[PDB]
């Protein structure tokens, strides 16, 4: 029965510049025996498991850069962050352990940088698909930001909708770009009946899209 | 060093029972108090319940949403912790981690597992088609699309994982009740095709292997 919440629910700043985030509980977690505040704040990296980075509201683990500071008392917490690295790219969660254990329900710490135009790939259905009865056309945009972008499909000069998966990775840790895939998936039949297959993106970072093609012609 | 591991995550039906287990070792074990914590795709952690140390007679807590349903055991005599699942519903897909919890001073969950992924699905193991991703100039880019299987997770390294950076792995999209997912590899043109290029796909539910080159067409 204690309530934690957190804010904000997520936030972007650039490499070198401070963060806060912060921490309720909706009662004290100061534990009036012990003179110490049970809250501990955990780091979960893209794909990993969440770490451990500060506890008793203030005490820095071993191994945890001095860059992260933990600060507060009774209800109200934070995390600062002095200096952000694109390494610090996370969802972090804090934690009560003064009666059972409850987590707030996190902040996402994106990373801010300069533009940059996504680099184009696409590439025609393999034999052992198509053999199959399949037909899957695959554009990859990789490494750009911001992560708003548009991906369009044409088939002999004409836009297609229909049967388009799109998915974001997480931004990187290491260079703070975005990446995204583009799945475009038809029959073999109707694959066969068209030849130029395009995959058009559209990104601020120019005003005229980025196209990739192949001619079924060509062998894909 | 300090190890936690999770095991015993999969498909299970809806209404169903599953056990996870956690083996641990590089640390006391029964003086420590061990949680369990999980975490649905995309959502916030919550925590489950905890089993106290030695000192304090290896007593159990849970959390209100799982109470009365969920039952955590420990074996002190191979430093193993268990979390018993019951009547499961889609609310309880999520990763389960389990974490090295109180050991009588500290307040922190020093120590978390690589956790293990629990799917509440009436839908049945499909196993996934591995496609190649051949292009057709400095840098070359190269894929694998693994296509139509359930449930997650599927893993997909390159080269053995011998190829690690310039590597992005998409994340799996639902569809029709199967997944899709891709993996990109970015390597210098003069690498390949003169090097070999192999993506290696694993998918536990369906304990399938499989390894794919990419060879230019
Ligand atoms: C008067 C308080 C006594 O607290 C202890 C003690 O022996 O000092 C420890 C308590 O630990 C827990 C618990 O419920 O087991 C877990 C801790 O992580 C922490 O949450 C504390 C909480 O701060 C209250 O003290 O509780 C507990 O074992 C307690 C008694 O055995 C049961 O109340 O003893
Ligand atoms: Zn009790
Ligand atoms: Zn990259």
């Amino acid at each position: 029965d204690i309530v934690m919440t957190q804010s904000p629910s997520s936030l972007a700043v650039s490499a070198g510049e401070k963060v806060t985030m912060n921490c309720k509980s909706s009662q004290s977690l100061l534990n009036s025996r012990t003179r110490k505040n049970y809250l501990a704040w955990y780091q979960q990296k893209p794909g990993q498991s969440p770490k451990l980075l500060i506890y008793w509201a203030s005490t820095r683990e071993s191994g945890v850069p001095d860059r992260f500071t933990g600060s507060g008392s009774g209800t109200d917490f934070a995390l600062t962050i002095s200096s952000v690295q694109a390494e610090d790219l996370a969802v972090y969660y804090c934690k009560q352990s003064y009666n059972l254990r409850t987590f707030g329900g996190g902040t996402k710490l994106e990373i801010k940088r300069a533009d940059a135009a996504p680099t184009v790939s696409i590439f025609p259905p393999s034999s052992e698909q198509l053999t199959s009865g399949g037909a899957s056309v695959v554009c990859f945009l990789n490494n750009f930001y911001p992560k708003d972008i548009n991906v369009k499909w044409k088939i002999d000069g004409s836009e297609r909708a229909n049967g388009v998966l799109n998915s974001w990775t997480d931004q990187d840790s290491k260079d703070s770009t975005y990446s995204m895939t583009s799945t475009l998936t038809l029959t073999k039949d109707e694959y066969e009946r068209h030849n130029s297959y395009t995959c058009e993106a559209s990104h601020k970072t120019s005003t005229s899209p980025i196209v990739k093609s192949f001619n079924r012609n060509e062998c894909x | 060093e300090v190890k936690l591991v999770e095991s015993g995550g999969g498909l299970v039906q809806p209404g169903g029972s599953l056990r996870l287990a956690c083996a641990t070792s590089g640390f006391t074990f029964t003086d420590y108090y061990m949680s369990w914590v999980r975490q649905p795709p995309g959502k916030a952690l919550e925590w489950l319940g905890f089993i106290r140390n030695k000192a304090k007679g290896y007593t159990t807590e849970y959390s209100a949403s799982v109470k009365g349903r969920f039952t955590i055991s420990r074996d002190n005599s191979q430093s193993s912790l268990y979390l018993q699942m019951n009547t499961l519903r889609a609310e309880d897909s999520a990763t389960y981690y389990c974490a090295r919890d109180h050991d009588g001073y500290y307040e922190r969950f020093a120590y978390w597992g690589q956790g293990t992924l629990v799917t509440v699905s009436a839908a049945a193991t499909t196993p996934p088609s591995v496609y190649p991703l051949a292009p057709g100039n400095s840098m070359v880019t190269l894929g694998c699309l693994v296509k139509g299987y359930f449930p997650e997770p599927v893993t997909v390294t390159w080269n053995s994982g011998s190829l690690s950076t310039g590597v992005h792995t998409f994340p799996a999209v639902l569809s029709s009740d199967l997944y899709t997912l891709t993996s990109s590899v970015t390597v210098p043109s003069k690498t390949w095709p003169s090097e070999t290029v192999t993506c290696n796909v694993a998918h536990p539910a369906s304990s399938t292997k499989v390894d794919k080159k990419i060879v230019p067409r």
